[PDB]
RNA sequence: UCAGGGUUCGAUUCCGGAGAGGGAGCCUGAGAAACGGCUACCACAUCCAAGGAAGGCAGCAGGCGCGCAAAUUACCCACUCCCGACCCGGGGAGGUAGUGACGAAAAAUAACAAUACAGGACUCUUUCGAGGCCCUGUAAUUGGAAUGAGUCCACUUUAAAUCCUUUAACGAGGAUCCAUUGGAGGGCAAGUCUGGUCGCAGCAGCCGCGGUAAUUCCAGCUCCAAUAGCGUAUAUUAAAGUU
């Protein structure tokens, strides 16, 4: 039958070609433990919007200079990387971008900022209290570690207003325990 | 040799049975990528040119 | 308190004698609000009545805090009668509901469909 | 040492690959449909059977053994065909005249290993697998 | 799927065509060679007082059969639209919920201190040795804090409900609120451990393992790869400059 509804949908990563391949395997690793991410797929999309970032780039910088489309789509490409964060408006052209790595995306996200801007203890702790709902950007309280931080909400990530840390309630462990004074310590 | 020569399941009914001896959990998820890079990168205490392999017994 | 109206993309409708409008509800630490309780804040911030005021939507974001919701206020009673779907007038109860299956009125239409001149006890007798 | 280059060659070029595809084995017994009448399959991926009687079938030299096979009819062709089964002392879970679903054996039409002339492998019996009646994960129905 | 050129697929929600068991003939109408219309032959099948009568799910559910292979005989016109003499009636079209690891997106199963051992830059001592800051494990406890998976009042949702979101009350010490699937000779990441079997049982996509001292079989231990997923059979594409 007919019916209302979107079937479009895409996948977001692309498997190693060459499986078992220690180059690979050592590297991958590396950027596991040194932002802490989940699996291998974790790495995966980041390759992958950089793979496809560089395609524009490249079938572009194959125009001739000042096309139309060459000069619009190029002023439009720098300008959504530029505000991200992971281009120099002192470059500001195509052939810079094809010198960007995979680890200015891996950069941004939110679970680095957290730990980088000073809210927790390490990285691993970051990504607990981001999954916890502990932290907010602007007026609005977020729980995804993936999130990628655009330049001017840089200085906005602050503990959340209904949470222990900072102007809150105390938890339902810290709470168990002062009645356990008055529960347990007390008639009990 | 004794009955069939072709017995089938021999091996696997005359073999001695031993249990699963453990108790600990095994980790999982983030925190047992968050071991593998420790052991693999942090620490790795200096060794002779003949290098070693992780499950190395002989 | 808390709780807090703000209204949006307002407009005053003279071809459905209404005014309707977006509503904001800034109400941080509590659950939701009651639509009744909400009907009653724009009625002071109209100056009309909380019988002439219709309020649905009201869908709460992530993380608490607001609520967006559409709303709609009739001039007379009778107009908001006339002029709103008849369940949205049953929520308040203005109206009522009656026969009590699909399949009961599509069974009964077609044993009808098969006697002539007067359908009879199959209604009169069920 | 010659192939036509000029500008108006492409009947030749066309008719001629056209041609030259059909001594290519593996594109010629997609298209000429004579294996797919052939297949005891039915071009399918698995097919039932009903356990004729079982047996041992010596394996090819130098390695030696006896490697215990059901010999089977296939429900929807009726046609016989042989099948493994694939690990340490499953041939006691196959009682005999009972249902089985084989599967392919791995390299698409011909015997695998030393077994000789054995294409098909079991992997249920009676609607229980093969893998959990012998990792114990179940028991027959009966 | 794809450097560039190409190869293979398109029953399947949009557009065009064709058909209501098979063939044939026609009424009515602006429009039909119409089957939720009629007439006859062919094949099926139902009721009978044996005179007669009645039928077409390749609509929605449901059932048998077939097979390697596919969901409930639920709810409602509130939304999009259509039909009618019509602001009002009707709609298995269409919407809603149920079953659903076809497949796609986001993402939990532990964070942090103390203490003890372990290791390095630094300080001092001719060294030894000591002080030590930066990390890792690893132990015993702990140490307290954090939070959802759940149980569950209300609001919200909607035609009426469910779900998600918003919120009170309970809910974590790790022996559970327990991660699996396949491997460990080579290709190809990971053991020349221990016990068993003796060219047997078995493994093995390929080369090859097993004949009493098995890095390859059966199992314990340890280790490897992906991970809420992984293995197998099959069709097909790149590898194939092997069309
Ligand atoms: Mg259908
Ligand atoms: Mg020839
Ligand atoms: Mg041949
Ligand atoms: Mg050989
Ligand atoms: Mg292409
Ligand atoms: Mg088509
Ligand atoms: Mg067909
Ligand atoms: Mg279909
Ligand atoms: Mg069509
Ligand atoms: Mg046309
Ligand atoms: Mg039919
Ligand atoms: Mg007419
Ligand atoms: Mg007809
Ligand atoms: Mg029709
Ligand atoms: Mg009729
Ligand atoms: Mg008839
Ligand atoms: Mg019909
Ligand atoms: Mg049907
Ligand atoms: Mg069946
Ligand atoms: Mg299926
Ligand atoms: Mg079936
Ligand atoms: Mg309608
Ligand atoms: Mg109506
Ligand atoms: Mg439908
Ligand atoms: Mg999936
Ligand atoms: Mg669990
Ligand atoms: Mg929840
Ligand atoms: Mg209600
Ligand atoms: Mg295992
Ligand atoms: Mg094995
Ligand atoms: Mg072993
Ligand atoms: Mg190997
Ligand atoms: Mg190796
Ligand atoms: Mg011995
Ligand atoms: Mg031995
Ligand atoms: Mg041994
Ligand atoms: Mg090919
Ligand atoms: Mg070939």
């Amino acid at each position: 039958m007919p019916v209302a509804r979107s079937w479009v949908c895409r996948k977001t990563y692309v498997t190693p070609r060459r499986p078992f391949e220690k180059s690979r395997l050592d590297q991958e690793l590396k950027l596991i433990g040194e932002y802490g991410l989940r699996n291998k797929r974790e790495v995966w999309r980041v390759k992958f919007t950089l793979a496809k970032i560089r395609k524009a780039a490249r079938e572009l910088l194959t125009l001739d200079e000042k096309d139309p489309r060459r000069l619009f789509e190029g002023n439009a490409l720098l300008r959504r990387l530029v505000r991200i964060g992971v281009l120099d408006e002192g470059k500001m052209k195509l052939d810079y971008i094809l010198g960007l790595k995979i680890e200015d995306f891996l950069e941004r996200r939110l679970q680095t900022q957290v730990f980088k801007l000073g809210l927790a203890k390490s990285i691993h702790h970051a990504r607990v209290l981001i999954r916890q709902r502990h932290i907010r950007v602007r007026k609005q309280v977020v729980n995804i570690p993936s999130f990628i931080v655009r330049l001017d909400s840089q200085k906005h990530i602050d503990f959340s207003l209904r949470s222990p840390y900072g102007g809150g309630r105390p938890g339902r462990v810290k709470r168990k325990n002062a009645k356990k004074g008055q529960g347990g310590a007390g008639a009990g | 040799v004794h009955g069939s020569l072709a017995r089938v399941g021999k091996v696997r009914g005359q073999t001695l049975k031993v249990a699963k001896q453990e108790k600990k959990k095994k980790r999982t998820g983030r925190a047992k990528r968050r071991m593998q890079y420790n052991r693999r990168f942090v620490n790795v205490v200096p060794t002779f040119g003949k290098k070693k392999g992780p499950n190395a017994n002989s | 308190d808390t709780v807090t109206i703000r209204t949006r993309k307002f407009m005053t409708n003279r071809l459905l004698q209404r005014k309707q409008m977006v509503i904001d509800v800034l109400h941080p630490g509590k659950a939701t609000v009651p639509k009744t309780e909400i009907q009653e804040k724009l009625a002071k911030m109209y100056k009309t009545t909380p019988d002439v005021i219709f309020v649905f939507g009201f869908r709460t974001h992530f993380g608490g805090g607001k609520t967006t919701g559409f709303g709609m206020i009739y001039d007379s009673l009778d107009y908001a009668k006339k002029n709103e779907p008849k369940h949205r007038l049953a929520r308040h109860g203005l109206y009522e509901k009656k026969k009590t299956s699909r399949k009961q009125r599509k069974e009964r239409k077609n044993r009808m469909k098969k006697v002539r001149g007067t359908a009879k006890a199959n209604v009169g007798a069920g | 040492m010659g192939k036509c280059r000029g500008l108006r060659t492409a009947r030749k070029l066309r008719s001629h690959r056209r041609d030259q595809k059909w001594h290519d084995k593996q594109y010629k017994k997609a298209h000429l449909g004579t294996a797919l009448k052939a297949n005891p399959f039915g071009g399918a991926s698995h097919a039932k059977g009903i356990v004729l009687e079982k047996v041992g079938v010596e394996a090819k030299q130098p390695n030696s053994a006896i490697r215990k096979c059901v010999r089977v009819q296939l429900i929807k062709n009726g046609k016989k065909i042989t099948a493994f089964v694939p690990n340490d002392g499953c041939l006691n879970f196959i009682e005999e005249n009972d249902e089985v679903l084989v599967a392919g054996f791995g390299r698409k039409g011909h015997a695998v290993g030393d077994i000789p002339g054995v294409r098909f492998k079991v992997v249920k019996v009676a609607n229980v697998s093969l893998l959990a009646l012998y990792k114990g994960k179940k028991e027959r129905p009966r």
